[PDB]
């Protein structure tokens, strides 16, 4: 076509989106992570995530408010991939590369799962 | 604002 | 703080969120334009527009499933505003410039209605 | 990824 392209669109939706979820506006949904509550919104879960893609476009999981997430991850790695899905930045650091790096192969995130196999790789 |  | 950043995250994002409502996936509401129906996610309208933004915080009207806008309001025009809210792309031309800008005014779309000022200015 |  010819279409003009605001070149920070993209990044203002998302910063918005964070701005919601800050003053729980409109989140549809709690996920918990070993009795941690996080509420989001499933759109922007299911953008980020194929997890959450399969869960919510399921014919009966689409329509639940609270999802349980598998005993075995961490709140802390769950916590720092929620905040990544909100504002493309990663608090990835030596202490909790592993936790991030096991809660993006569940979550099914590629490119965190990528960077955080080479940031493993640089150390050994 | 850009031409894509 | 010490995070990483992933430049693509938040394109990707707004690519799958075009995606979800392609396929009518978890879209939550109807705008009516001069009897024609836009379906959409209440947190992307929010996050693109002042008006949309007024109307979702509204404790009565967050509720609704139905908005219908102004008469005055061009469906094109509507339209035109709504694939730029979920692309960044703009199909601004000679023959939508002015329903574009005055929906844009309407919608507060403050970076369109700065586009289009500055393209009716260039012609005059 | 970048340092931002
Ligand atoms: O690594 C990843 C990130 C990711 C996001 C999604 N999301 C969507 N894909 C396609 N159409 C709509 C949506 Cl919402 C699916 C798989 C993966 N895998
Ligand atoms: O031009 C514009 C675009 C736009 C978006 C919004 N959205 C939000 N603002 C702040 N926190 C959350 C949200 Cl969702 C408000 C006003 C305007 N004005
Ligand atoms: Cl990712
Ligand atoms: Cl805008």
């Amino acid at each position: 076509d010819s279409c003009i392209q605001f070149t920070r669109h993209a990044s203002d939706v998302l910063l918005n989106l964070n701005r919601l979820r800050s003053r729980d506006i409109l989140t549809d949904v709690v996920i918990v992570v070993s009795r941690e509550q996080f509420r989001a919104h499933k759109t922007v879960l299911m953008a980020c995530s194929g997890l959450f893609y399969s869960i919510f476009t399921d014919q009966l999981k689409c329509n639940l408010s609270v999802i349980n997430l598998d005993p075995e991850i961490n709140p802390e790695g769950f916590c720092i991939l929620l905040d990544f899905m909100y504002t493309s930045r990663l608090n990835l650091r030596e202490g909790n590369i592993m936790a991030v790096m096991a809660t993006a192969m569940y979550l099914q995130m590629e490119h965190v799962v990528d960077t955080c196999r080479k940031f493993i790789k640089a150390s050994e | 604002w850009v031409i894509p």
